[PDB]
């Protein structure tokens, strides 16, 4: 139930600063074009919950079964203010199941 | 070289304008329905008293 | 440099600037939705609690 | 009441281009942070727009004017085919409405 | 997608596709005006030798 | 997505081919003609040193 | 005379783009490799063009008909301001001349 | 000579995009309008080349530097199958064929 792995997870991220989104589709999942990332306040109950979201590029000429790794941008202006909240980022599939949930950080 | 540097800055700045009206299109219908949730919670909240 | 190419680079300076200008403010709505959205989702859940606690009251 | 939006028609085809042509009269001083908004009819106060553009600051502006003023709506900013009905309203820097349009339909 | 998208990829792609036109008439022409000026140069060559041939018969 | 990358790629490469054209266009354009002048200069100058 | 050249100017200006109007009267069956040409004035043959563009075959061209064209030329196919006069000439895939316009110069 | 053309085989197949290779040794500074011309072996001066591509400025060139560079020839630019020999040339903005690379036929 994590068939998506989020890399490189920082503990803190600079408010309005142009961030990077790392992870990783084990092959135990296989990628969808209405497939997202969005990044959601720790203590979110559902994928309706998530602060902005962009949706996770279907990876190049995918092959069944690859571990396929995956970079989105988020800008600034996508991103919570330095608010004292923690954040995680989340991988929601097309049926909306949360199948990814990184390390919490704070915008600050 | 002007024509490289345009086609790549029209380039970048258009799929991020893709991202960007997909974003505002889903924040805007769903913070629609979340004021007409709230307006709707307050009447059981007052209504219960 | 000639005409026909002038005339496309201005048209794509054109595009670039308008797209730009889109942009901004795309940006300044953005930065208000999915603030003013989140004070939304966190009002609701408290809303819903105050209903859940008056009717075990 | 001091700023008029004209030319509002009943209706707007969802997920289209829209330009809300507006007036400025003398009765009010425009300002950077006052802004245009797309409400539902009905709202209470201007938290409730459903999308909003600043309103550009009129070039050369003198007091006491008169001053004509368009804003494009890209379609994504529109609501959509709902049956509801909205307009357009004024909100100035202070927060206070001083114009709201004729209603219409996404449809 | 939006129509403000689709209105810029339907002039990007109308760009797109007068400049190959053009690139074909353009292609065209270096063929017919190289191989032209190809043989225009071998029978320059070809005339100033009969003229010293005729200068000094 | 690639609709909008593929186009502006397409663009930049048939337009840098485009400004190589047009400086060719006008290199061979001009000289063919200049090369047209001189070679009927040179046949007047052979036709009337045998036509005496 | 085939093909009448219409609406030439006296001169043109040096790189810039350009109409080129023409006229395929009844007795000229157009040939897809029939072209025009712009030529110094005092040319002898074909082959002593500036340059040239390809004629493009009428769209259901009808025996008999009388078709009014248009080609465009590039500011970078026309000869520079070079106190020279110039003329458009319709040359069939035989290689005949069967159009020749008024002469213009590029200034 | 001060440009050395690499890798040049002795025939190229006709109307076929083709790739040059060169190498700028410390002997020259590159010009912008420096140019790459496919000459017809026998040529006297810099006029008689077939067609030219201008070099283009490396970027961030060092003085006295070696730089390896590629421009491509599109099939249109070449001489036919006519049983010829070419070389590549490379003539500076001063007029000076500083380089000149083994011979090839188009076929």
């Amino acid at each position: 139930f994590a068939h998506v792995i989020f890399q490189n997870v920082a503990k803190s991220y600079l408010p309005n600063a142009h961030l990077e989104c790392h992870y990783t589709l084990t092959p135990y999942i296989h990628p969808h074009p209405k497939d997202w990332v969005g990044i959601f306040k720790v203590g979110w109950s559902t994928a309706r919950d998530y602060y902005t979201f962009l949706w996770s590029p279907m990876p190049e000429h995918y092959v069944e079964g690859s571990t396929v790794n995956c970079v989105l941008a988020f800008q600034g202006y996508y991103l919570p203010n330095d608010d004292g909240e923690f954040y995680q980022f989340c991988y929601v599939t097309h049926k909306g199941e949360i199948r990814g949930a990184s390390t919490p950080f704070q915008f600050r | 070289n002007i024509i490289n540097d345009l086609s790549d800055k029209l380039k970048s700045t258009m799929q991020q304008q893709e991202r960007d009206k997909d974003l505002i299109e889903s924040l805007s219908e769903d913070r629609a329905r979340l004021l007409e949730e709230k307006k709707k919670l307050e009447e059981e909240v007052s209504k219960l008293r």
